[PDB]
């Protein structure tokens, strides 16, 4: 049978903390994706589409962890295509029937399970409008079709008879930082006025909360691909609450990854309460989101990384907090 | 004289500007009074709630001109934050009062000059035109000395004595009177 | 900068002699001259992005040296 | 005058040279203190604090003199501001200028070599016409501000107001050393 949205998202949880609406948004097309796929092919039969899905997110809110984690569980093939490498059709590049071409890959050319697919297309705000825009809007126009259902001609399993794909059926999750998308949301929300008789309006995550096609049209974006993403689910911005669990909850939580290192080592590698919020907030002040953890974790472990290997005896290390606010060394139990 | 450029490129007064700071330096003129109104209006759009600071250096001028100053800062939404540099005289002391009140401002060695206006505008012609611009000053000294004394919790009486002949106080004094509500230190 | 986003971290690169290249395992040490940054500031994300630098790529390359 | 324009490598931005050593924290006050020179000074002193509180700013000085109240706008800008502000004789700094250098930080305050420095009472504020009763205002005012600057001088020199009293009678000018013995400068730059 199918996994209900509940259990997709179960499973999202072991790897992504908050975004709790962009996992239900996934969680539901994926499933309705499964249902679409059971539903009688003939006759009296209503015929059904699909709901594609933008992703819109900050830097490191988890986007792409979202599609990784998710496509752990699909059971249908799954690609990871990136929109920065795509071209019109008469110029260097790739096409964007290359994406097909890599799907239909994942299933060793088995075209009845490529069009049964889920494509994630990464870095899409990166062909936003703002001569011929051959990278930009160009590439936004190409995947008009390749969106809605085409017969896409790629390839075959050889060097260079062409296949036919039915795109129909193969879903689509774009997305991307739209970085300069709030300012165009705060424009349109606090437009106000100027001079007497006018009247004056009052003035991340609460901004692409409220995100409509208008804000993306004056983003980038052209109406005739925003259309055609029908759901637009947005991603928060991680604050320095998420930014602690994220450092010990996930299935692949920071920590546990440089625990497993010292682990090839006979050392244990421990960190305070006080540490895991110090790294959260310094991380979280260099606006790189999640990522930044790796940074400050690296930064403070540097030196002990350096003697550990020659170290004889050492069998536990601990990393309180001063070890992050201030040049300390960790505490080192032998 | 050069203004500086300061880093988009602005120059150091629109710099400024973009950190709700208006500045009336010199005589009040119609020109210098309507950049004035123009930066009013203009930041009270950019955020009708915030504050704006309204820095004042100036020996007085034209009291229409000081008029328009006057009532765009009590029109618009925005507290007008006023604040004494080097002298608040005559209508630079009239704008300087007309700051919202717990908000005007005189640095420490400041001065603070009040009294009633002088020609508003010539008086020629015959005695009948002297007589109309005679009335029309007078009801221009009653007009300023009503709204010095509203401005300062006094008595009209009291505007009426200390506004006879120039009147200059210090910031303490400016602060006593009623004219600022507090003085800057660091 | 954009283009190397996604051939930093993991991403299958179609490679002519196509073979099929997963960079997730390779090691960038990305570098320069970055003089322009001495005198935006030890270096931080803040002074990168004022150099010019997408916050996307900073992120990326977390051990600074 | 033509103000020559300088590139700064960073890509590159050009820059009039004032505008270029404002960017260095470089405040000058050239030619006499009025309103509008005074005031530029007051949005360069207030502009380079909020670039950074903590890092001294140079204020250097050429000037004859000029308005009182334009002066103590630049003044009580100079005290108010975090930073420190560093004053320099370039050349004079007489009357208010004299009075604006011996304004600056204590310990930082310099003068070049073969700069001329002078202080004296204050002239005419502004004229004392009309009536026995507007002129004796005009000389309560100017006198009470003959006093301002001489407290605040004598304060600034570590002298007593008897001293500043005597000295800025008339036109008393001063060498750089002469300057530095009395106490309106601390230092003599040479190389
Ligand atoms: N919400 C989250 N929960 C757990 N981990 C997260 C979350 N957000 C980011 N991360 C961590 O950040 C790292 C990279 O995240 P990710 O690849 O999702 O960023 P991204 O969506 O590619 O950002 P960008 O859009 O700038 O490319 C991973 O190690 C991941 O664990
Ligand atoms: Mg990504």
């Amino acid at each position: 049978k199918l996994p209900t949205p509940a259990e997709i998202v179960a499973n999202l949880n072991d790897h992504v903390i908050g975004q709790e609406q962009a996992k239900k948004a996934l969680a539901v097309s994926v499933y309705n994706h499964y249902k679409r796929l059971r539903h009688p092919k003939a006759g009296a039969n209503v015929e059904l589409s699909k709901s594609n899905i933008l992703l819109i997110g900050p830097t490191g809110s988890g986007k792409t962890l979202l599609a990784q984690s998710l496509a752990r569980k699909l059971d249908v093939p799954f690609v990871m295509a990136d929109a920065t490498t795509l071209t019109e059709a008469g110029y260097v590049g790739e096409d964007v029937e290359q994406i097909i071409t890599k799907l239909l890959g994942k299933c060793d050319f088995d075209v009845e399970k490529a069009q049964r697919g889920i494509v994630y297309i990464d870095q899409i705000d990166k062909i936003s409008r703002k001569t011929r825009d051959v990278s930009g809007e160009g590439v936004q126009q190409a995947l008009l079709k390749l969106i809605e259902g085409t017969v896409a001609s790629v390839p075959p399993q050889g060097g260079r008879e062409f296949i036919n794909v039915d795109t129909t059926n193969i879903l689509f999750i774009c997305g991307g930082a739209f970085a300069g998308l709030e300012k165009v949301i705060r424009q349109r929300t606090e437009k106000g006025g100027i001079g007497f008789g006018a009247s004056v309006h009052s003035k991340i995550t609460k901004l692409f909360g409220i995100v409509e096609p208008e804000d993306l049209i004056k983003f980038g974006l052209i109406p005739e691909l925003i259309g055609r993403l029908p759901v637009i689910a947005t991603l928060e911005i991680l604050d320095e609450d998420a930014l602690i669990n994220i450092l010990t909850e996930p299935k692949n939580a920071l920590v546990k990854q440089y625990q497993a290192l010292f682990g090839m080592e006979n050392v244990e590698l421990e960190f305070e309460e006080g540490a895991l919020r110090s790294i959260a907030r310094q991380a979280m002040e260099r606006k790189t989101g999640a990522r930044g953890l790796r940074s400050i974790v690296e930064r403070c472990l540097l030196d002990t990384m350096y003697r550990l290997p020659d170290l004889k005896g050492l069998k536990k290390v601990v990393v309180g907090k001063a070890v992050i606010e201030e040049g300390r060394e960790p505490e080192l139990v032998f | 004289y050069l203004v500086p450029t300061v880093i988009r490129a602005f120059d150091i007064y629109s710099r400024l500007l973009k950190e709700r700071i208006v500045f009336l330096v010199g005589p009040v003129t119609d020109e210098s009074a309507n950049l004035v109104v123009a930066q009013l209006l203009f930041l009270e759009s950019e955020n009708p709630d915030k504050d704006i600071f309204f820095y004042i250096n100036s020996p007085g001028g034209s009291v229409t001109a000081g008029m328009s100053i006057y009532d765009t800062m009590n029109f618009i939404k925005p507290d007008v934050s006023t604040l004494c540099l080097g002298q608040a005289a005559s209508m630079g002391a009239f704008l300087l009062s007309a700051g919202e009140k717990g908000k005007r401002f005189a640095l420490p060695n400041s001065r603070i000059m009040i009294h009633q206006p002088l020609i508003s505008g010539g008086l020629g012609g015959q005695a009948s035109d002297i007589e109309i611009h005679a009335r029309e000053l007078l009801k221009i000294k009653e007009k300023l000395n009503r709204l010095m004394a509203k401005h300062c919790d006094r008595d009209l009486a009291d505007l009426e004595r200390d506004t006879d002949r120039d009147n200059f106080m210090s910031a303490e004094e400016a602060k006593e009177y009623g004219l600022i509500d507090q003085i800057l230190e660091n």
